[PDB]
């Protein structure tokens, strides 16, 4: 195609053609646009393309072409500047400077080509980063001088200085060496006196200009780093807080500046400076009230209208008020003449807190947290804010977000339904709102109670009735549990429940009933202290939850199950004892009627119910009685199990019933649920099913294998095979769950482990990859974690069965078998921690695969795998070091030391594993320190490669210099030598060592980095 | 004394059946099913012409992910991996614009819902026959 | 007609392309195929104020595939900055992307999106996400995989661009579909295509739907 002509550098660049390709890309569409994009990228990437930049800038009539030209230059300047002959550096500086001057002196261009001029300015700043001040000492003085010649030049100079400050102070940490950043920061600091003079003069002699706005934009950046004296020893605060607050065009930027002023480092014990800090705040608030809106204004309405920049302004006002007050409100709290200012500022925050905008509300809520936590502790302060706090109680109570526990919500058709998914993004918000409301309740429990009780009264009489209103109030009432004394809470809860029961009688139809039921469940579940004191009520609550377990409304039904277990987790002791005037502990009553109670529940809900019963049973510490309760609880699943075990042992065929498969899975899941809450106490139940369960595991394994053989790999996708594998997975889960909680480890080893390994390991090894359950690896991890020290031969067996076959599944790419990948490395990690001897016993070929596997883990971008890989490597090195001067350790170092060093360097430097930097650095430092400390007892080099006496320190440096020379050929020998000298000297100081690595990572991205940078200290 | 006061194209259709579902289309070029939408799948009978269509819209965006006549020629078939889905060939769906043929799969929250859909699908087919 | 240039930026692997594809076709692409420079896609939403068209410039997040980089931002009218809540480095880079973006586009509405909230092990804690406040960016937790809040960035941007805070998505008109009979000549090829479809398992059979 014709657009490709611009890629032929053997001919002259057709600028007209370039402008067409550029236009096609930015203004075109579809295929033509796509082709132009590819062409432009190729053009841009040509390493000689920079040589065309002058011609483009001169002859192009397309501003985007010129932008692209500048991007080409930026790439050259940032990466290859010192590769250029000196005349090309001068030439480039000159035409960039000249273009900027030329575009500023033509008013129409300066007005209409802002994008191109900003890009030019940034490109200039890239040259400054390379050249200034050492090879451009007069830049600042000449910029200052040029500013007087022209208003356009002066404004543009402010943009250049803003960008320079950003590049030096805000964005240098990642992009420059420590030494170069210090040099540029010191250089800007040394000339700032004169920069500030220009800025202050401009601000003094102007009003609302684009020049003023640009100057203020530059000031915002300077405030990040300049000494406070520039702000406090000049008249600049008066200008910022008065004059520049009056015009809307300057108001936005001025407010941001004042926010950063509020963050300056300022002396603590100077009365004069305190006065100035008060004064600018006073001025600012006066300007807001007279020029923008009074304290009474409805900011909720204004924000919602969204005119002009109003939303941004209100956001910025919130940021200003919260920032200032969190730091300085004490300055306003003692002097009676400052009380009105203090309270007015807080009244604006109250108004801002009524805005409907979740992210803004979090910002103001953070402030309110800061305030109320201070008032909770600081003597004599809360009374100042009593009216503010009272208003805040109302704001929070009226804007409570739905708790995670409340599972019903109103849909688009006005029906109250079960939520489709969890509202995950309001979890933190709820916690934050609760935190503030709890503090507010403590600050004035009478006010809080009066507000809540009177609001509830207005729900009852109907005056304020709505789903929104009863919900937010109920959630607020639940959320303050624990704030009142038991005695006070008693009266409060009784009044609330009486009123909530009135509503539930009156408000009818499934929607209302669901709303009110959800609110009572939430409140009741939030007050276990009350429930523990009032058994008759608790029993009544539980019986009512059981009724709700038969609700046709699935939301209410599900919430009743959650509320049951929530109450049980806190009140379980009261279910296990025999209460006065009861004939039996309530746990007996629950268990006896469990079939009827749970008949309408979905299986997972039944499992939750059983889990709750397990919590209660584990309260019984008399073993005989606990085991009897456990036996009673498990009666139904054990009776179903016993009949199945009889049938399956007669016929493997009866297990081909999908109905039976579901029944079995649900039995095992019920066991898992009970084991989860009972832990070590579950053992007698485990013993009842264990041997038949492992036989069932084997039988189901045979069915799966048979199905894959008969139908192909596709069989693994079928409902039948998935159902069979669910049985295997749940069995593994049950065993893992028990062992993870077991207190009698002797029984685990003597009774559980051998049959488990016998049942699971060969089956994993001898299935095709797609039929292997990652859950086997997960189960073995827990086995090794808990009893690995007691089963050395068992650990060896685990490795033999899973190591090589799993490695082969995951070592072709980084994505297949993701769960196997993750569990594989967790397993290797714990074996290396708990039973290192297992790796010592591996044949040398298998040990080599182990090293390969660890390094392979390094190269993952998946954090779960990467982190474990780096830890295994570090633990392995420690394991080897612990062995001392023995043949295995010597051979390990001879074979693998440099493999670990080089592999670690590779992931450190390839820009694709940045998440692992800290642990990579730790590992590298350990490796280097081993040689530095002479902890490797044999030569790391083969003989005649280097003189016979040669220390490993000398050889390590030679090896690394050669490795780096070949991997990074654009580095000078001195850069490499200096880097390595520093790195090795610093191998006992991790923070310094990491700085040196970060400096190296900067230098490898450019040419001609200064080797003295590695002397930074 | 007078005080002057202060100054979808599914309207002609009956909803025979509604069910929550996930719809897939088969990409034959790749060899995989790709999701087309999740939301309410409705069977709509046009009150003027008595013809029954499937109309399905995505949650939140409300974009049409299925729009086609429940043709008497169509046949719901099981998918190998599911007991709660149907697959079928559609010759003329206009969710994206101009009529286009697809192989669809539709999956439901449960087997019971899937079996209800098929019964309703076949009822609708008999209506379209009349 | 009413169309707006939207640039989508953020670290490689954050879900930019997956997010756009979800909106374009409804699909969820599991594979990670790195975007090369930029991919442009038109995307239309129907609203109570008429149709709004976004020309989505889905840019490459991988430095090695960055192409024209900030060159893509020229004349953008809005933007989405993406990160991954399971990867702290991607949040750490948000200020870098924002810097590069606003240098070219000085006054546009921008949404910041923390993607992949479906993943249980979240690493960028909700409480940590504050960068948007001083920069006046909207923020949403999202998941391209579960569709959690997936419509929110476009709804907010549309509201800002049309200048109507009460703008809502509305159900697009649904024209009567045609009656077509299968071509008898293609019936045998129909049989084959359906067989392959029936015997290719549906993905994510453990999902609620
Ligand atoms: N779990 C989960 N995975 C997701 C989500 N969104 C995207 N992914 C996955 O993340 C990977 C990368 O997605 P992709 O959209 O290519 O990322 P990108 O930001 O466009 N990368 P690039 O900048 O290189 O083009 C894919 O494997 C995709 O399936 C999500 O919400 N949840
Ligand atoms: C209202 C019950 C109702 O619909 N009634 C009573 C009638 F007059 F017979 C008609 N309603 C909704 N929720 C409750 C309620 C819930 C709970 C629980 F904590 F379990 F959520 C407890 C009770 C209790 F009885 F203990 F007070 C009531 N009542
Ligand atoms: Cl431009
Ligand atoms: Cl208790
Ligand atoms: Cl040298
Ligand atoms: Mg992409």
């Amino acid at each position: 195609g014709s657009m490709e002509g611009i890629l032929d550098f053997s001919n002259d660049l057709d600028i007209a053609l370039l402008d067409q390709v550029v236009s096609t890309f930015y203004q075109g569409s579809g295929v033509q646009q796509k082709q132009a994009q590819e062409i432009l990228t190729k053009f841009q990437d040509n390493p000689d393309a920079w040589q065309k930049a002058d011609q483009i800038l001169q002859f192009s009539t397309n501003p985007q072409s010129k932008f692209i030209a500048l991007s080409i230059l930026d790439k050259l300047i940032t990466r290859k500047w010192k590769l250029l002959p000196n005349d090309h550096r001068i030439g480039i500086r000159n035409f960039v400077v000249g273009m900027i001057i030329s575009m500023c002196q033509d008013d129409e261009v300066f007005k209409t080509q802002k994008n191109l001029i900003n890009k030019s300015d940034l490109t200039l700043v890239q040259i400054l980063k390379q050249e200034w001040p050492q090879n451009w000492p007069e830049f600042i003085p000449e910029l200052i001088g040029s500013s007087s010649s022209s208003v356009n030049v002066c404004e543009n100079n402010m943009i250049v200085l803003k960008l320079l400050s950003e590049e030096v102070f805000d964005f240098s940490a990642e992009q420059m060496t420590q030494a170069k950043a210090l040099h540029l920061k010191n250089s800007m600091s040394k000339e700032f006196e004169q920069i500030f003079k220009l800025c202050f003069q401009v601000l003094e002699q102007g009003s609302s200009s684009s020049l003023i706005v640009a100057t203020l934009e530059s000031l915002l950046r300077y405030l990040h780093w300049i000494p406070y004296r520039y702000i406090y020893e000049t008249n600049i605060l008066e200008l910022l807080s008065t004059k520049f607050m009056t015009s809307p065009d300057t108001r936005a930027i001025t407010l941001k500046c004042l926010t950063e002023v509020s963050n300056l480092k300022i002396p603590q014990d100077n009365d004069l400076i305190k006065r100035q800090t008060v004064l600018f705040f006073q001025n600012t608030l006066q300007q807001i009230a007279t020029s923008v809106m009074p304290v009474t204004a409805d900011l909720k309405a204004t924000y919602a209208n969204a005119n002009g920049n109003d939303q941004s302004f209100l956001q910025d006002l919130a940021m200003f008020l919260t920032t200032y007050l969190a730091r300085n409100r004490a300055l306003l709290e003692s002097d009676e003449s400052l009380r009105e200012l203090l309270l007015n500022a807080h009244q604006y925050l109250i108004q801002l807190s009524k805005i409907e905008e979740r992210e803004l509300f979090k910002t103001t809520l953070d402030y309110w947290h800061n305030l109320v936590a201070d008032l909770f502790y600081e003597p004599l302060k809360k009374h100042i804010y009593e009216e503010i706090c009272s208003q805040l109680r109302l704001v929070i109570i009226e804007n409570m977000v739905r708790p995670e526990e409340v599972l019903v919500v109103e849909n688009d058709e006005g029906e109250i339904v079960r939520e489709f998914v969890k509202e995950s993004d309001t979890i933190q918000l709820y916690k934050s709102e609760r935190e503030v409301l709890v503090y507010l309740t403590h600050l004035n429990v009478i006010d809080t109670e009066e507000i809540m009780i009177s609001k509830l009264a207005r729900q009852i009489d109907g005056s304020e009735w709505s789903w929104h209103n009863i919900n937010t109030l109920s959630w607020a009432i639940g959320s303050i549990s624990g704030t009142m004394s038991e005695d006070t809470e008693k009266r409060f809860v009784v009044t609330v429940i009486k009123d909530l029961l009135d509503l539930c009688v009156k408000k009818r139809g499934k929607d209302n009933k669901a709303v009110v039921a959800s609110d009572i469940m939430y409140v009741v579940g939030q007050y276990p202290r009350f429930l523990k004191a009032h058994w008759n009520f608790l029993r009544t609550v539980i019986l009512k939850l059981f009724e709700f377990m038969h609700e046709t409304h699935e939301g209410v039904q599900d919430m009743a199950c959650d509320t049951f277990i929530k109450i049980v987790q806190k009140c379980k002791y009261h279910f296990v004892i025999q209460q006065p005037r009861e004939s039996e502990p309530f746990i007996q009553t629950i268990i006896r009627d469990i079939q009827k109670t749970t008949a309408d529940l979905q299986p997972q809900q039944v499992h939750t119910f059983y889990k709750a019963c397990g919590i209660i049973i584990s309260e019984e510490r008399s073993v005989a009685e606990r085991n009897r309760l456990l036996s009673d609880l498990m009666q139904l699943p054990n009776m179903a199990w016993d009949t199945i075990v009889e049938q399956s042992t007669a016929n493997p065929t009866l297990l081909l019933d999908s109905e039976t498969v579901k029944i079995i899975a649900n039995i095992i899941k019920t066991n898992v649920a009970v084991c989860t809450s009972m832990g070590a106490d579950f053992y007698p139940q485990l013993g009842h099913i264990y041997y038949n369960m492992l036989q069932l595991y084997r039988a189901v394994s045979s069915m799966i294998s048979a199905q894959v053989a008969a139908e192909g790999l596709i069989a693994t996708k079928t409902p039948k095979v998935r159902g069979l594998r669910t049985i295997k997975k749940e069995i593994l889960k049950l065993v893992e769950t028990y062992i993870s909680k077991a207190r009698n480890l002797d029984d685990v080893v003597k009774v559980l482990v051998e049959p488990l390994l016998n049942a699971v390991l060969e089956d994993y090894m001898n299935n095709v990859p797609d039929a292997r359950d990652a859950e086997v690896l997960n189960c073995m991890t827990t086995v090794v974690e808990k009893v690995g020290h007691m089963i050395p031969q068992g650990v060896i067996l685990i490795l033999q069965s899973v190591f090589e076959c799993t490695l082969d599944m995951i070592n072709k790419d980084f994505t297949e078998y993701p769960e196997h990948r993750v569990e594989f490395y967790k397993l290797l990690k714990v074996i290396n921690e708990k039973s290192f001897a297992a790796f010592l016993e591996l044949p040398p070929a298998a040990f080599k695969l182990f090293v390969d596997a660890i390094c392979w883990a390094f190269k993952h971008n998946n954090r779960d795998v990467e982190v474990n890989g780096l830890q295994i490597a570090l633990d392995l090195v420690k394991n080897i070091e612990r062995m001392g001067n023995v043949p295995f350790a010597n051979e390990f170092h001879k074979n693998y030391f440099f493999i670990f060093v080089s592999e670690t360097f590779f992931v450190l430097t390839d820009s694709d594993h940045k998440s692992g930097f800290s642990k990579q650095a730790l590992l590298l430092m350990k490796l280097i320190s081993l040689v530095y400390d002479n902890k490797i007892s044999v030569p790391l080099y083969q003989e005649a490669e280097v003189p016979q006496g040669t220390s490993n320190q000398v050889y390590l440096s030679q090896y690394l210099a050669n490795m780096l020379s070949n991997a990074f050929p654009h580095l000078t020998s001195e850069q490499i030598a200096s880097f390595l000298s520093a790195l090795t000297k610093q191998c006992k100081d991790l923070v310094v060592f990491k700085g040196t690595l970060r400096d190296f990572l900067v230098q490898i991205k450019e040419v001609g980095g200064d080797p003295t940078d590695y002397l930074f200290a | 004394i007078h005080f002057e006061p202060v100054v979808t194209m599914e309207e002609d259709e009956e909803v025979l059946y509604k069910v929550r579902a996930k719809l897939f289309r088969f990409d034959a070029d790749a060899k995989e099913w790709k999701e087309r939408g999740t939301g309410d799948c409705k069977f709509l009978k046009n009150k003027k012409t008595n013809k029954v269509r499937i109309l399905m819209r995505r949650d939140k965006t409300l974009k049409i992910c299925a729009n086609h006549i429940i043709a008497p020629e169509y046949t719901l078939k099981p998918n190998v991996g599911s007991d709660r889905s149907w697959v079928y060939a559609c010759t003329a769906d206009i969710a994206e614009g101009e009529a286009e043929a697809f192989t669809f799969a539709i999956r439901f929250g449960s087997k019971e819902n899937a079996d209800k859909f098929k019964e309703e699908f076949e009822k609708a087919q008999e209506i379209n026959k009349k | 007609q009413v169309q707006f240039k939207l640039v989508l930026v953020g670290d490689g692997g954050t879900g930019k392309t997956t997010f756009v594809k979800r909106h374009l076709t409804g699909e969820f692409e599991k594979k990670y195929v790195a975007t090369l420079g930029v991919e442009v896609h038109p995307l239309v939403f129907h609203t109570n104020r008429g149709p709004i068209k976004f020309n989505v410039w889905d840019t490459a997040g991988q430095e090695k595939f960055g192409g024209l980089r900030d060159g893509y931002y020229i004349q953008a009218q809005c933007a989405i900055i993406m990160f991954d809540v399971t990867s702290r480095v991607t949040y750490k880079n948000v200020p870098n992307w924002h810097r590069d973006l606003v240098r070219v586009c000085e006054n546009i509405p921008i949404v910041l999106c923390g993607n992949k909230v479906d993943i249980k092990d979240r690493k960028v804690k909700a409480k940590s996400i504050v960068f948007h406040r001083k920069k006046n960016l909207q923020y949403y937790d999202i998941s391209a995989k579960s569709n959690y809040n997936f419509e929110k960035p476009f709804l907010w941007l549309a509201r800002k661009l049309i200048g109507d805070p009460n703008l809502e998505f509305v159900a697009m008109p649904a024209l009567a579909p045609p009656e077509v009979v299968m071509d008898p000549a293609l019936a045998a090829q129909y049989e084959h295509d359906l067989e392959v479809a029936q015997t290719t398992a549906l993905p994510d059979e453990d999902d609620d739907l």
